[PDB]
């Protein structure tokens, strides 16, 4: 794909790592200086060294993997519960920023630099060395075997690492050491996902400021490592049996091995949407969550929380993180050959799709459903979002209507005419239309199901427009008939609206389709 | 590991409380039993041993445990199996109906206790038609007396 | 304890004096742009020691960067280092060379002369216009009468005969004569190189870098602060008792 | 306290960097650790044979003497001194290690022009092959 | 002066109105990335906040500050204690401000928008709460000319206020050389070179004993072509010589020791 996964010109493959890159004299001197400054606990000078030459020169300063781990540990030292320790470490805050914030900003900026390889902006050797350092950090961040609830290796022999003699930065254990525990990585994921929507100020501060960004960085780095593993670690041509074994050893396979539980589908669906609006089905057992670093749930008296975030902002961030986790899971699942299944992780794509569809259909709040199904970039999440939308629509039709119409819209995305014909067939069956069986007492629940079904159809229509564009909306009679059928469905909803059961107008997708590809309600408002 | 069930007695009689010492994990400090901080297998072994300790004092003829013999990391389960074998070594002890939903490799079988298998095979004749197949997981029945 | 208050007041006065001295100092470098490879000025081009210790008048032209004197032991080998330390200005006890300054003079001679030629032709010179390209420091040690000093220039005009000027020139040239580690004697080198315990290495490093004295001063000030805080708490209790007695008097 | 901490960190960083640069001559990788709790300086050196940085005490006499010489240079470096004078050091190192220490001193002190170094040693430097390098002045007294 | 800093927002934000704007922004007919044209979805934003000043008031900026978008050094507005006023998330505020870009408009509106953005980004609370990736900030910076942005920033803040210069360089490092070209311009520096102007500024700060401003000036200057990292550079050697001259290590300001350490670190960098 990109230059990030296909640049092996300066690499020196070794038994431990295939991405290993040798250090030059200038890089060796920089590594030694950073390690020496880290040894004296002068983190402020380390951050100044990294920031002073960032973006001001053609050459790139490569952060060593041990320094990357030190920055990851610093990111956990948030001001709200560690203000006295940070003030003691740096009495004169020359930067006027928290050490945790500066470390997180540097990590995010370096991740952004790593994501796109600009050969013109930066020399290829520096980019490859940075990729090697990040991959070494990810390899040191390998999760331990899941628990329901070897110290340090330096590949470079040129310099002595600072982490060899120390396991803690400022009273907090190193992130790699903390995560390399049987019950910590899954615990951390559950803690951040639970605290993402928490109203409590300490819990909200713990995730929003610390765990949410670190988890996003880890997911992106694991995705890049998975791409590198698939591109080079594999043997290319294969008998389709060894490839499954190699995929079982892939970094994403180890990442999701710590979340295998007993049944991956149901437990994973509960974990990703933990503490969401959906009602918990089958009285699932509560999942224990504890703070990772001492008192993450406590706020020091010195710190004063002066920041308020709206519930929509928190929901948007939480659903984006959930989408990233589901996308990583589907990216790992899509590589599995048809028929064969992974040995180490008991993961099935159909089971995950069904579990996510069950969780989405159980949502009682439309806002979270829309946040999950609305994405800024369709191409980035094109591989799993249409499948989830189709599954949710199928389940909604199954519960609302006694007759379950098989949906082939995902394969019909290739041909617009087939998609429009299938939509006409579904609306003719009245499964898409409001169901007369639903009682007036439960009208609000029926409207809640209908709006979610409309959201799923809108997502599928957006993907169809992304795949085919706007070329035969009126030229082909099938699309015009589909728009007429949408108008007929709108008239069916208007029949219940004229029934005057409730003042609120039933949700109509006709304006949204008109904005997207309805050409201004056809002839209704073209004038 | 070293542990004791201690009863802390403050000046107020109602303030008396029970403390359990935990040493199975070096990282985990001595603290009250809780699911969140400790691993599931170690906690299950600790609670099972606590229940076993209050058996001789109790007058109950037998104690029944369900979903306990199921594997817990194959290490905590193995050590709890060794503890149950040591308890079974003593005479006049209660009978436990262990449940093993997941098979564990290299299970230790004591001479005093006998394994029972209910699994049926396609080659094996129907239990009702076969006179000797009515008994499942029993070997003493075949031998006389 | 009033003595603790007196110590606190004396320390506050000393800190005020030190801050006034800090405010008095000014930058002494004019940043002439000029052009690195060339050595800066202030190095000793030549040393002549007349009637000093064992040897007679001897001329030694030292190198700009690195010097290796191959004088054999027992032939006044340490005489050059002692003469340089005395000429640049150092405490007699710090040098630990000779029982007294009188013994440094050659036997049978009442006076000894030590002359050093610091270089000022290159950049970083101290008052190059007044002192010229070279600064000559001459020290005269006599059995009778105080030791004499002359800061003569190349022409032999004696710019000054006081000790403060020598200290100012040395400070401008950044020569830590007060630090014993910069000029290592045989005993000091033996003590430093033979150190085995990590604590000994740490102590030697801290003493050499002049950080041990700063730590001792900070510890003494911290102890004085703690004693002053305890006395301040006792005085606050006494003032509250006096205030209660005065309220009764009111 | 803030000034002392900044000065100590700067001095320790300079000493550590100078020590790491000095140890590169013998193809070694070394570092210094200052511990306030033990009030001690620990030197960790990794040679070509071992894969783990062992304590400096767990080394041979020649390696320890070289480490001591490198520490002396690394302690001289932080304090910028126009003139540095040192007496003989031949008695503290024997045979090869003495030559290696002399070579380290020449290499580390000939490059810097800010500092003028006067070394007084009885051993004839002319015998040493490393005299061709520029910036080194040998003043041999004709009269023994 | 950690607790004394410029605060653009001095009042509690209107939480309900901002939440309503966020709800309207999240779901709308287009549901697509907002283009610079087509009015920036004005159908609801004009009904809620017709003008950018109303949006700034919703953010918590007082009307008097909105009327004059400048930092008053005489009133010590640049050094003020934190007001502990609740603020909306930075991303939502940046999106709302971007909704008022109006590229197809007169220069005055664009200048006002740029000055408001510069004041908002320089705020201590916004800087502390700003996300690690400045995607919206980079987009806003790309919208305007770099020279125009630097001219507007220098109009808003004092030329000698290097603390804000260092903060801006932390937000936008790539503008550093351009900022220097505005501070030490060759044409405005007469025949003297930019390096000579830097030396003169260092000397004047050294004589004035403005150690905090000198430290921020040193942090701002290093990393550019004029003052690059390296042991052989004469400028760093001169700076270290001056710092060693003033430093006594007995009764000295912390800034002198911090400057000595930073200069040593920069000298060691190759």
């Amino acid at each position: 794909d990109g230059a990030l996964i296909n640049s092996v010109l300066y690499v020196s493959p070794r038994n431990g790592a295939h991405y290993f890159v040798e250090l030059t004299e200038k890089h060796l001197l920089a590594f030694e200086m950073l390690n020496s400054m880290c040894l004296l606990e002068n983190y402020d000078h380390v951050l100044l060294f990294l920031e002073c030459q960032f973006g001001k020169s053609h050459n790139l300063a490569v952060i060593p993997f041990d320094i990357i781990l030190v920055l990851f540990t610093l990111s956990t030292l948030s001001e709200y519960y560690k203000e006295p320790i940070l003030r003691a470490n740096d009495p004169y805050n020359t930067s006027r920023e928290t050490l945790s914030r500066r470390a997180l900003k540097l990590l995010q900026k370096y991740l952004a630099i790593l994501k796109e390889f600009d050969s013109e902006q930066y020399n290829l050797y520096d980019l490859e060395l940075l990729r090697c350092q990040f991959f070494l950090a990810i390899d040191t961040l390998t999760p331990k075997k899941q628990k329901w609830g070897k110290t340090f290796k330096n590949p470079y022999r040129s310099y002595i690492s600072c982490l060899e003699q120390r396991n803690t930065i400022l009273g907090n254990r190193l992130l790699n050491l903390k995560l390399n525990e049987p019950g910590e990585f899954i615990n951390m994921i559950l803690w951040t996902l639970s605290n993402s929507l928490q109203e409590s100020t300490p819990l909200f501060l713990s995730s929003h400021e610390i765990w949410m960004p670190l988890l996003e960085i880890l997911i992106d780095l694991f995705s890049c490592r998975q791409d590198y593993f698939i591109q080079h670690e594999v043997a290319q041509n294969v008998s389709k049996s060894l490839f499954v074994q190699r995929l079982s050893e892939s970094p994403l396979a180890v990442f999701f091995e710590s979340l295998n539980t007993r049944n991956f589908a149901n437990r994973f669906s509960e974990y990703v949407f933990l503490n969401c609006d959906y009602k918990l089905p089958s009285d699932n057992y509560a999942t224990p969550v504890h703070p990772v670093y001492n008192g993450e749930n406590t706020i020091v008296d010195t710190y004063i929380p002066t920041i308020k975030c709206s519930p929509l902002y928190k929901s948007q961030k939480s659903l984006a993180l959930r989408r990233k986790l589901i996308g990583s899971c589907f990216k790992l699942l899509l590589r599995v050959p048809d028929g064969h299944r992974l040995i180490t992780p008991r993961i099935v794509a159909d089971d995950v799709i069904q579990g996510i569809s069950r969780t989405l259909a159980s949502f009682n709040d439309i806002l979270q459903f829309k946040k999950f199904f609305m994405t800024e970039n369709l191409s980035q999440e094109s591989y799993f979002i249409p499948l989830l939308a189709e599954g949710t629509l199928s389940e909604i039709l199954k519960d609302t209507q006694e007759c379950v119409v098989i949906l082939t819209l995902v394969e019909n995305l290739s041909d617009g005419v087939s998609f429009c014909n299938e939509v006409i067939g579904l609306v003719k069956s009245k499964c898409f239309a409001f169901t007369e069986q639903c009682s007036q007492a439960s009208y609000e629940e029926a409207v809640l199901n209908i709006e979610k079904c409309d959201v799923c159809l809108l997502v599928l229509l957006r993907y169809l427009l992304h795949l085919i564009g706007t070329e035969a909306i009126l030229d082909a009679k099938e699309q015009l008939e589909m728009l007429h059928a949408i108008e007929k469905n709108d008239s069916g909803r208007r029949q219940w609206a004229k029934a005057l059961n409730l003042g609120n107008d039933p949700p109509l997708l006709y304006p949204i389709v008109s904005q997207m590809f309805g050409v201004h309600d056809k002839s209704v408002i073209i004038e | 590991s070293a542990g004791a069930v201690r009863l802390e007695k403050p000046k107020d009689y109602a303030e008396w409380k029970i403390e359990i010492m935990v040493k199975f994990r070096d990282n985990a400090p001595l603290k009250k039993l809780d699911s969140h901080t400790q691993s599931g297998g170690e906690r299950a072994v600790s609670t099972v041993l606590y229940m076993i300790a209050l058996q001789e004092f109790t007058s109950a003829p037998f104690r029944v445990v369900d979903e306990i013999n199921q594997g817990m990391d194959s290490r905590n389960e193995r050590i709890v199996h060794k503890a149950m074998v040591e308890n079974a070594c003593a005479e006049n002890t209660s009978q436990y109906f262990l449940i093993t939903p997941k098979l564990l490799t290299g299970l230790h079988y004591h001479e005093k206790m006998r394994i029972h298998c209910v699994m049926a095979g396609s080659w094996i004749p129907n239990p009702s038609e076969d006179p000797k197949m009515i008994h499942f997981g029993e070997t003493s029945n075949y031998s006389f007396d | 304890i009033e003595q603790v208050d007196d110590e606190l007041l004396s320390l506050t006065a000393q800190q005020e004096n030190e801050e006034q001295q800090q405010q008095r100092k000014r930058r002494r470098h004019q940043f002439a742009p000029m052009t690195l490879e060339e050595s800066p000025s202030g190095y000793i081009k030549k040393v002549i020691l007349r009637n000093f210790m064992c040897h007679e008048h001897f001329e030694l032209e030292l190198g700009s960067r690195l010097n290796f004197i191959v004088g054999n032991n027992g032939s006044g080998k340490s005489a050059i280092l002692t003469a340089i330390t005395i000429g640049l200005g150092a405490k007699a006890s710090e040098t630990n060379r000779g029982s007294s300054l009188k013994d440094l003079i050659r036997e049978g001679c009442y006076s000894a002369k030590i002359i050093l030629h610091l270089d000022n032709s290159k950049y970083g010179a101290y008052q190059q216009g007044i002192f010229g390209n070279e600064i000559i420091v001459e020290r005269i040690i006599k059995r009778d009468g105080p030791a004499s000093f002359s800061l003569r220039s190349e022409n032999g005009k004696e710019i000054s005969n006081k000790k403060k000027d020598i200290q100012t020139v040395v400070d401008y040239f950044s020569v830590p004569v007060s630090n014993p580690m910069c000029f290592l004697s045989q005993d000091a080198a033996r003590s430093f190189l033979t150190a085995s315990t990590s604590q000994d290495k740490y102590s030697h490093f801290m003493k050499g870098t002049l950080l041990q004295e700063i730590t001792e001063n900070l510890l003494y000030a911290s102890a004085i602060h703690d004693s002053a805080q305890e006395n301040m708490a006792l005085h606050l209790e006494n003032l509250k008792s006096l205030k209660a007695e005065y309220e009764d008097a009111k | 306290d803030q000034n002392y901490k900044n000065a100590e960190k700067g001095t320790c960083f300079d000493a550590d960097m100078d020590f790491r640069a000095s140890l590169k001559v013998r193809k070694f990788s070394g570092n210094l650790s200052f511990i306030k709790d033990t009030k001690s300086l620990e030197i960790y050196i990794l040679t070509t044979n071992d894969e783990k940085a062992r304590n400096v005490d767990t080394l041979s006499g020649g390696e320890k003497s070289f480490s001591q010489m490198a520490l002396l240079l690394a302690t001289w470096k932080p304090m910028r001194s126009r003139i540095i004078a040192l007496d003989e050091f031949d008695v503290f190192m024997d045979q090869v290690n003495r030559k290696i220490g002399t070579t380290l001193i020449v290499k580390k002190l000939k490059d810097i022009a800010r500092t003028q170094t006067i070394i007084i040693t009885p051993q004839d430097i002319g015998k040493i092959a490393d005299i061709d390098s520029s910036g080194v002045s040998i003043h041999r007294m004709r009269d023994p | 002066d950690k607790y004394k800093d410029w605060h653009f927002i001095s009042k509690n934000c209107h939480y309900e109105q901002l939440m309503d704007l966020e709800m309207k922004d999240t779901a709308y007919s287009f549901l697509f990335g907002s283009s610079r044209s087509q009015g920036k979805v004005p159908e609801f934003v004009h009904l809620k906040c017709p003008s950018i000043t109303n949006l700034l008031v919703l953010f918590g900026v007082n009307q008097e500050k909105c009327n004059s978008l400048k930092i008053n050094y005489e009133k010590k507005e640049n050094s003020r204690y934190d007001n502990l006023c609740t603020i909306f998330p930075v991303n939502k505020m940046l999106k709302f401000l971007m909704y008022f870009y109006s590229d197809d408009d007169n220069d005055d509106v664009r200048e006002f928008f740029l000055k408001a953005f510069i004041c908002l980004i320089l705020d201590r609370k916004v800087f502390n709460a700003m996300e690690s990736d400045h995607r919206l900030c980079f987009k806003v910076l790309e919208l305007f000319n770099e020279a125009h942005f630097i001219n507007s920033y220098f109009e808003i803040v004092d030329k000698n206020d290097f603390f804000l210069h260092y903060r801006l360089l932390q937000i936008f490092p790539h503008l550093q050389s351009a900022l220097l070209r505005r501070r030490f311009s060759e044409k405005q520096g007469r025949t003297e070179t930019i390096q000579q102007n830097i030396i003169k500024e260092f000397n004047e700060f050294f004589d004035c004993k403005n150690y905090k401003n000198l430290l921020y000036f040193i942090l701002t200057m290093y990393g550019s072509k004029f003052i690059p990292f390296g042991p052989k550079c004469q400028v760093t050697e001169y700076f270290k010589d001056c710092i060693l001259d003033i430093s006594n290590e007995t009764t000295n300001d912390v800034e002198i020791s911090i400057l000595k350490g930073i200069l040593n670190l920069f000298s060691k960098i190759r």
